[PDB]
């Protein structure tokens, strides 16, 4: 069962492309939410919905390789 | 010798009580030239523009290029043609040296002189060959920056024995020393490992090297040794250069044959042009940067490196 | 040689991984909205979450595209 | 058998994915250019959107090629 | 023989996705500096949209490469 | 036996890398900003404290899978 | 025999697909100065074509060889 | 067989690598930023160090996992 | 063809002429770039941005060709 | 004597010089403002040097796993 | 023949392939430059000239180290 | 295993590979600055070049691997 | 000696590829800045031009491992 080896790169490699995916969004935003926060500091609940719309990104690739290790 | 003073006239000018380096390059620099020069048979037309420019100087043009807008003066051209005089020559014996040229004939009969074929033209250098033609090839290379570069530092050393910046002459010395003891374990280590000789050579260079750090903790002088003990390296690329030409030419001339014979009776007639309009567009794109190459590799590496950082007047 | 699995696993796990990368360089540079609305117009927070919502179309493109390879076995 | 077409997920695979990423790229920088407008201008809205989604061509073109080798499957 | 029959199918995927990106920068950096026109003059719409539409022509060869042999098998 | 364990290491390694790098890359640019309203005043150190402590969500995300996977070896 | 076609076929699509990439990544920072170059005057309308139109040779070469070695089978 | 013993050893290597690529490009605007707002400002060298000094514990998890990693032997 | 010869020559001058092509894109983008902002006035001297961009297109031919003899001539 | 014994050697490369990468990059930011302060001001030597030296606390880590995988050896 | 002969070209291409990339990424940079500067005072043409062309021995040597490897032929 | 010494060359080339641009990336941002500062001041080339000295110490450790890993053959 | 003599010559290419990519990432940087300074002032050739030449000492590396190992070989 060599394949069982397989399907580990290929999830560690799923998870990875996933992290790098939701790490790259937040150039514009964190930059954007201080500049905000020292313009007013009474938008900590606007800034803080930009911060958490691209780090949903990483469930599916968790969800897809918790599925794919039952496959065994 | 006089007409090629006005290339190093462009730079800073030295100052007196420092050597002319003028004599260096018209003796150097031409055969260095002549190495991209398997190109031989289009180096006719680089006379053929010599004799059109010499037609200019005979009428004493004031040329003006439209393209470039510049303004060109008919005294300077004549140096430029006794400059052209020795290159010519070079390119023509350094052609002859290559031995291979577009009209061998061992396509198709053994004619010529080669270790495939024992005729009666011999050819020294086949381009197909590469167990000792690529050592030849490093040989000569390495051994002319080693030369120029000793010569620099010897010369260097002593305009540091005149003045009283003598303190610098030591360093020139233990630069030397350096460059000998790294060239010795270099060469006792890719080569048959015979070490006796070469432990003393290596053992007296870094010895006197040694000596030379005992003047003064010079704090920038320590690491750009290995960055020169490079440029000594960087010495090499004079035959890259030339053999990448040569092969190119040679490869081009072959194709020139396929489309001729290889075709069948279709393509007898047809080749040689569009094989020559390749070469000569080919040309016309490489050897401005060829001919720049090396004059700036002995233009800075040398010339610049010895003495033109300094004052000017 | 019955090896089937594993070399369909692996291209299962890039190309949704890929398709995150791309959602990513996607978000990152449409967070001028955010300090376009703030400092100007705080209402505008739909005009500018409208565009948020678009670009992640394509992972849920990618999605299906990985599950059915599992669906295969 | 296996080895022999276990390999096409990775190449349909990586081909939407990087297409994804195309236009991700594509779509970051003309959404961060289409944002200027709606700020400034609530009525050229629609002409932006318009430019907005221009650039999904690619992906199910993708989509295809991924569905022709699964139809070959 | 062999799977030498699915490895062919390998290079669609580098074909397609390659033109995907290029065609995705390409249009990433047009189409954001083209809405420069549509931000002053509706009527330069069409020539901003000649500019943003005519360098496509990379992924019509990955398609056309895509064609030229996938029925071999 | 064999031929199956370097597999899992080495594919962990890589996930967990790529997690790392990928927090680096989210903290580098906000850090440079963070400076600047830390130097605007001291008022803001936990303000911008705040947001630095976001990302470490994947690293931790990566390295779980680890445990269970080598627990499985 | 016929054991190598997959090995020539992603060779020449990773060829022609990068040089699509090279061409693309070129014809953006071309296309980024004609169109605003097109903003002052039609004037400079064929005298900008002329760059965008001269990097569309490199993919020929790429197609060339793709298509010569396309003839191997 | 027996190389998985030398298959794990680059699965430590990418991953320390990655992670330390990771931590430079991290380290490289913050470290710029504090550079730079330090020399009109000498007083905040404290607060400016303690910010700076902050993204390189993510290391501490790659000599973690490579020790327990080689340890398997 | 006991060893795959031909696909492992031709995957490697297929990785040499694109990445030949993709630097001497790279090279272009930024010239004609500069060459287009600086034709906004410059019709009286145009050519020497025609010759600027014109030189970069040495840098694909060596590794074209190096790619095509080392297959043509076997 | 297996294989395992020269795959030891591949994977010291792909650590020491991507933390060589990171150093670097690492380097470049800072080294810029740092000569701009001493150019400014030469009594800003100390505090901008002291900024100069500390990412490669990366490549001595590197080394060590280097060298601690080749004693495996 | 043998494997190792094809095996040996692979290279060779990349390494001029890359060469490449240098040359072209060392020459945008400085072209843009020359031409910038030559856009007001055209009479310094004959000194940039020098310049932009001068890291053209990359290539050089990649060729170089080409010629050496098909010698082993 | 006959092959053991036969991949061992690989990784020194990468190693020294990627530390010359890992190296060289410090130098490319560095030396326009000391170009700037030595623009307006020459007795500023000596305080210059020792930052342009400084990423050049690292180049050492792929080399010696290399030399190290030839001491088995 | 067997099939090996392919994975002796590939690493050699890599080595000096990237020692040229390492050289060109500088000069492209560096020479811009250069040919900056001397277009306002004819004073500066050899303090430029001396400061371009120090990347090209990265150059000469790789190519002498080569030349060993395949002595070596």
């Amino acid at each position: 069962g060599l394949d069982r080896g397989l399907i580990a790169v290929g999830m560690g490699l799923a998870v990875g492309l996933a992290a790098l995916g939701t790490g790259v969004a937040q150039a514009r935003i964190g930059a954007a939410g201080v500049g905000a926060i020292a313009e007013d500091r009474s938008n900590f609940g606007t800034a803080l919905i930009f911060l958490l719309l691209p780090e949903t990104l990483v469930i599916f690739g968790l969800l897809i390789a918790f599925i794919l290790n039952g496959r065994l | 010798a006089k007409p090629f003073e006005l290339l190093v006239s462009f730079l800073n000018t030295p100052k007196y009580g420092t050597f002319d380096p003028t004599p260096v390059v018209p003796v150097f620099f031409p055969f260095w030239f002549g190495m991209i020069v398997g190109d031989i048979g289009y180096a006719l037309l680089f006379y053929l523009v010599g004799r059109w420019l010499s037609g200019y100087v005979k009428r004493n043009e004031p040329l003006v290029i439209d393209l470039f807008a510049l303004k060109l003066k008919p005294q300077v051209i004549g140096k430029l043609v006794h400059i052209l005089n020795w290159m010519v020559f070079w390119t023509v014996v350094w052609g002859v040296i290559y031995g291979e040229f577009f009209g061998t004939f061992l396509e198709h009969l053994g004619v010529f002189g080669t270790p495939e074929h024992p005729g009666l033209i011999p050819i020294l250098i086949h381009r197909i060959d590469t167990a000792k033609t690529a050592n030849l090839l490093i040989l000569l290379s390495v051994a002319f920056g080693v030369v120029l570069v000793f010569f620099g530092l010897a010369l260097r050393a002593y305009l540091g024995l005149k003045h009283r910046h003598m303190a610098h002459f030591w360093e020139g010395v233990g630069y030397l020393g350096g460059l000998v003891g790294v060239l010795a374990l270099a060469a006792s280590y890719l080569g048959n490992l015979q070490a006796g000789w070469l432990q003393g050579l290596m053992y007296l260079g870094f010895g006197v090297f040694l000596l030379a750090v005992l003047m003064s903790r010079i704090w920038l002088m320590i690491p750009e040794i290995f960055t020169q003990a490079g440029h000594i390296l960087s010495h090499i690329r004079i035959y890259a250069v030339g053999a990448a030409g040569g092969i190119l030419a040679g490869l081009l001339t072959d194709v020139g044959f396929a489309l001729a014979e290889r075709l069948g009776l279709l393509g007898v007639l047809l080749g040689l042009l569009v094989a020559g309009v390749l070469h000569l567009l080919i040309l016309l794109l490489t050897t401005l940067g060829h001919m720049l190459q090396p004059i700036r590799l002995l233009w800075v590496e040398f010339f610049t490196k010895f003495g033109f950082y300094e004052e000017n007047g």
